[PDB]
């Protein structure tokens, strides 16, 4: 109802951030397997579609390698840090909103 | 296009021919 | 963690082989002497998996 | 969907440790004339796989001996020599093993850092 | 007794988490004892049996070792971290449930 | 089975024979 | 039981400390030629056991390794035998140089285990 | 956005890695000859450009072959020898490549330090949202 | 009213963020050359002004190119070489940029601490009764 | 008796003579 609608967007953003974190962890753990393609999701489109399984698409390779692997460590690390910080921010926003909703009852 | 962006299709497999076919 | 033990064992056996070679070199003038050969043997351990 | 991170990182750690062990074994037995049975030592290496139940962690399928032909040296006064007086020696690339150890160590460190960060975020999640 | 059972589910979950933590600590401490066998328990089936005197299973080895020691390090360290996190999660769930039960009586 | 899983009976002893009889 | 972790990790700490002391003593006596009464120094080792199911690790005893003494030829020495071969310690160097590192790593790991367990116990101390 | 700092640093790291890879490839091919299809090997460099989104990150548009003349070495016994009996050895400046590697490493370390500091600042930022 | 401290600190945070961004961009493009349309990159700096509306916070008036001498490298083997074979290199001081980064980080942290303190004091005023 | 336990008898002093008299 109203209570669920007030928090649906933040909850879905948190869930999508967690899923993207898992994708980044997987494609940074597979950094040595030849023939493995980097994976990630389009966060904005995914969030808009879910607010209106999970769609994922390959990443554009940076430099060629003979074995076939196409994962770039620095790019993955930057994406990991960004997603972690945004997940933390979403958690903080959700916690503050819930604290205010609780406080309004006194 | 620009490296690091999002694409819907995989790149073609890489190869390093020692001698041209 | 156990990968340190194979390397240290290899180092110790290399030291032993060096000792054998030094012993061979030391008596380079004793009449009627036969040199000592040396070689390294692989000893795989057969566990359960991998 | 956040407890699979530990599984993925642990699988990566185990695979990297196995690769490091194989590299160390090759470096140790770089100059092994023979094994127990009598056959010459042959270099070994792992074969990774994608541990997807869809993508997930890395997983070591098995260990295979390198298909590269083993070296052979001339030594007739050795009972291991064949009819032509050639004794077989393993084909190990010392530089290859060195760089394998370096890459395995670096990937190990990266996975450790990923696991630490994810553990911190999971710990802070409970403070909702 | 209704309160007993309602909190008993989580109390038994926490107790089994503590037991598994103790076993993990034991096989960490004895990590260099030759002739040692890694031990662990199956949390889900154990909890089911307790809800409806604890048996332990031998962990599958991953690499051979001449001194007869099969307790790995990385896998059990990840298990230790996961068990600690789940123990904390169970603790906070039980605390939230108890506080929610308590504040009604105010 | 897969390494790191759980099983009912313990692993067999590990031996390193210097020379096979 | 979460209290047993303290006397499990304390047992581990004591065992690792004993192992490190034994390794240090062997390294110090790597070249000592005699004891208080003409007995050559012998490398020593510790025996680990489980407390008992399973529990902490206890040092059962300390035993001198049964390996031949690397005897050397010094005819002009009082300790020399009938053939002039005095006995020297059978202590290597790589063995102790690796034992010290392994013992230190295990000690640090048990310290980390104790820290984590104490933290979670203190956290449980304020349930609700 | 206070978050384009990560994008700028990541682009800088990627560019430095590309330049280091090019330098390493040139060092590996310092004394090579007769690559695929017989054409002589030529060294390559990279060109850095800024992304005018003002202030922006760095990118590498394309790798450009060196226009410095190749070394012509007299050796008629090689089928690559022309009517003058000359073979075309690649132009590789060893000191230049060493300096390029040093510069790439230093820039990489500076950028990683900047990332560390900004990550600490951003982690401390969220404490006021409660 | 104690509420304008939020505006002042927000302006300060915005100014420090912009200064940090400019410094980071300079560090990233320190070795860059031949910017778009051929003009070499030039080091940029910010300017802080007081947003008086007596005393008040700090805003950024604009961004200005530094007038330090522009470096030159002798490389005729390059299409960008001038009539004398000089390629233009931006005048970026790495030590200066790093010091700017550190100072900006410290000031940002100090201002967010000020914001938290004022928030606590205002909540106390709310719960005065 | 077992190390780490509690006993009311203080331990005898430890000595390290250089040579046995």
């Amino acid at each position: 109802d109203r209570l669920d609608a007030a928090l649906r967007f933040q909850q879905e953003a948190l869930n999508l951030r967690a899923q993207r974190q898992e994708i980044l962890a997987a494609n940074i753990a597979n950094a040595d397997t030849p023939g493995y393609q980097a994976r990630d999701i389009d966060f904005a489109s995914e969030l808009k579609k879910v607010m209106v399984a999970v769609d994922l698409l390959y990443r554009v390779p940076d430099q060629p390698s003979l074995d076939g692997n196409t994962v770039d460590m620095d790019r993955e690390r930057t994406q990991f840090a960004d997603n972690s910080l945004k997940y933390q921010m979403g958690l903080t926003v959700l916690g503050s909103q819930l604290k205010g909703m609780m406080n309004v009852l006194q | 296009g620009v490296p690091g962006a999002l694409s819907n299709q995989p790149a073609p497999p890489n190869e390093a021919p020692i001698a041209t076919p | 963690d156990h990968a340190i033990y194979t390397a240290m064992g290899a180092a110790s056996q290399t030291l032993n082989q060096q000792a054998v070679t030094a012993s061979n070199l030391a008596n380079a003038s004793t009449p009627g002497f036969r040199a000592q050969l040396n070689a390294l043997r692989a000893v795989p351990v057969d566990g359960l998996s991998l | 969907a956040l407890l699979n991170i530990f599984d993925i990182a642990g699988s990566a750690l185990a695979a990297q440790s196995k690769r490091l062990n194989v590299a160390a074994s090759n470096l140790a037995n770089a100059d092994s004339v023979t094994g127990p049975d009598g056959q010459p030592y042959r270099a070994k290496q792992v074969v990774f796989q994608v541990d997807a139940a869809a993508t997930g962690g890395v997983k070591v399928a098995s260990v295979i001996e390198s298909q590269a032909p083993e070296k052979l040296v001339y030594e007739p006064g050795n009972p291991l020599a064949d009819a032509n007086g050639y004794v077989k020696m393993p084909n190990v690339d010392v530089v290859g093993e060195m760089v394998n150890t370096m890459s395995a160590s670096r990937s190990y460190q990266a996975n450790i850092e990923v696991l630490n960060t994810v553990k911190s975020m999971m710990l802070k999640t409970l403070t909702l």
